[PDB]
């Protein structure tokens, strides 16, 4: 039984690595769009110049 | 001679009005040209949002 419990512990750990990996991927993806917004803002300041 | 002085005062008044009206016309051309960049900035602020 302890064999099975260890197996399931590793499986739950891997699922938590899905939670972490997906969270990191989503944060990375939103950062790129933040850069796109700041690129628009930056060239807006150029036009103000 | 007093008639000539009277033509000279009318002429000075014309001089003053001609160039006040040339400045008046100039300011509106500057305003019209300044507006275009503001329109571009506002449109690009929309793209920022």
């Amino acid at each position: 039984a302890d064999k099975i419990s260890q197996s399931e512990t590793y499986r739950r750990r891997r699922q938590e690595w899905e939670i972490q990996r997906n969270n990191a991927e989503a944060e990375l993806k939103q950062i790129d769009a933040q850069l796109k917004s700041l690129a628009v803002r930056r060239e807006a300041a150029v036009l103000q110049k | 001679v007093s008639q000539l002085t009277q033509f000279g005062s009318t002429l000075q008044n014309i001089i003053e009005r001609q160039d006040a009206e040339a400045l008046n016309a100039l300011l509106q051309n500057q305003a019209a040209e300044l507006i275009l960049t503001n329109l571009s900035i506002q449109d690009k602020t929309i793209e920022e949002l």
